[PDB]
């Protein structure tokens, strides 16, 4: 029953979830359980302005 | 989830009985004289 | 096993600033005086 | 198989035999009242109905208490005398069974009901309870 | 009626070696919802020479 | 163009903040609560659910109270300690939202709401409501 | 103009005798 | 008669419309290097 | 029944300040 699919809901409410949450860890992933983000990681050369 | 959503999700089947339950009389109307008039005073 | 729901009567409004930057200043101008 | 039906038909309390209470009715868009009685009536039971505005200083806390006005459905005659709409519990109406009436035209935001004078002696005897239809979020 | 979803939700996260806190995560709402609709109804009316 | 909603889907109070009420749920097949809090809380309060059963005396009034059993479902893991069903309201609801739930599994013929002992002084400012589905005969 | 439209909760049972014709009796 | 007779007689029109509002980010994992590879440690 | 019908008989002389916008100064 209940009209609304919910199965594929959750199946699209997954690939989604996963999506993002992949493109936040390659960013600020921090070392275990999560792949060491180039944020994070900080050996890309950083300049800083002048006030 | 489980049906702790909502009571607009779930459509019921719409059956197509319809229980009557009352009941008439019988009708001593053919027993008695039968007559017809065109006035409305005889 | 209850799950409970729910739902605010009457949402609030949100309001914010809008900060924009400032005319430029630049460091140190060559003509000037101590 | 039991649905959560609080959500989608929830319910609010409008009289406890002691107190009134206002029942936001903005947020959706159909309701209606659902009597109780707890013990014998001693004679016919009047209520009268309210209908609030958004207060003038804060706008999610109901006004003051202004009454509703009553229409007629084509095929009236009681005609209630003030033109004001009014509820009346029939006496001989045992517990366990329930009425269920609504007024036809709303307005404002906030509805009320209140044992009309001269009615509420046997009034804390009912309990009178809101139940909208259908959220417009 | 209509429907609105609300919102998503989580899906437990990235777990290297396993702990088993984040195990199903949370999911989102589907929000049934309504809305009516309204009426003018105004009249008028002229006797008849004041129309004519 | 409000209907009344009151038949067909009709509500009664279960818990108006001072004494409990026993609301009766064999004429319908579906039931929930609608939660509300009229003053803020101070700390999570929890309340127990309770069915009855048709008295021997009298099948119209309903006998002692015995306690609804949990049911879970596969997401379950607090399993609050008891194999006893319990709803909570959470700290920080203000007293202009509601809560619904319901239990997965009636029994019995009443139903009814009482705060579990430690949150009975926050209980007083809450309201608890019951809401019927189709009825079945 | 609000109508209103009661209906019980619980029903009653119903029970009646059923009492048939007597022991024939001659009238003399 | 009507609007004080259940609410159940009146079948609302279902729209086929539903409301999303919700943005994703967007998406940054097209720029970086790509290598398919087999089992891990690699 | 009487249908009030009013008309004023001298309009009074208008005048609106034309603003416009102040010259640009920095917010600092």
């Amino acid at each position: 029953e209940a009209n609304y699919d919910f199965l594929s809901f959750m199946i699209g409410a997954a690939q989604r979830s996963h999506r993002i949450n992949r493109n936040q860890a390659l960013m600020i992933g921090k070392g275990v359980n999560e792949p060491k983000g180039w944020l994070t990681e900080n050996c890309f050369p950083v300049f800083q302005t002048l006030p | 989830e489980a049906s702790t959503i909502g009571p607009a999700f779930f459509t019921p089947q719409v059956l197509a009985l319809e229980v009557d339950c009352n009941i008439e009389c019988a009708s001593l109307l053919d027993l008695y004289g039968q007559i017809e008039v065109s006035r409305s005073t005889f | 096993m209850v799950k409970l729901n729910c739902r605010p009567l009457c949402q609030a409004p949100t309001a914010s600033r809008l900060v924009s930057p400032p005319c430029f200043i630049c460091r140190g101008v060559a003509p000037s005086a101590p | 198989m039991n649905f959560n039906v609080g959500v989608d038909f929830p319910s609010f309390i409008a009289w406890d035999g002691e107190e009134s209470f206002p029942v936001k009715v903005d947020g959706f868009n159909q309701f209606g009242f659902t009597f109780k009685t707890i013990a014998a009536l001693t004679a016919a039971t009047t209520f009268n109905i309210f209908y609030h505005e958004p207060s003038d200083a804060d706008p999610c806390v109901p006004g003051p208490a202004i009454r509703v006005p009553e229409v007629p459905f084509c095929d009236t005659v009681l005609l209630s005398e003030d033109g004001l709409a009014a509820v009346t519990l029939p006496e001989t109406v045992t517990p366990d069974s329930f009425c269920a009436g609504t007024v036809p035209c709303m307005n404002g935001q906030w509805i009320s009901i209140a044992p009309a004078t001269g009615s509420e002696t046997n009034a804390a005897n009912v309990q009178i309870t809101v139940t909208m239809k259908g959220a417009t979020r | 009626t209509y429907m609105k979803i609300a919102d998503y939700g989580q899906l437990g996260e990235y777990t290297c070696d396993a702990k088993c806190d984040a195990e199903f995560g949370e999911p989102g709402n589907i929000r049934h919802l309504e809305g009516k609709t309204y009426d003018y109804r105004g009249v008028f009316c002229f006797n008849r020479k004041n129309l004519q």
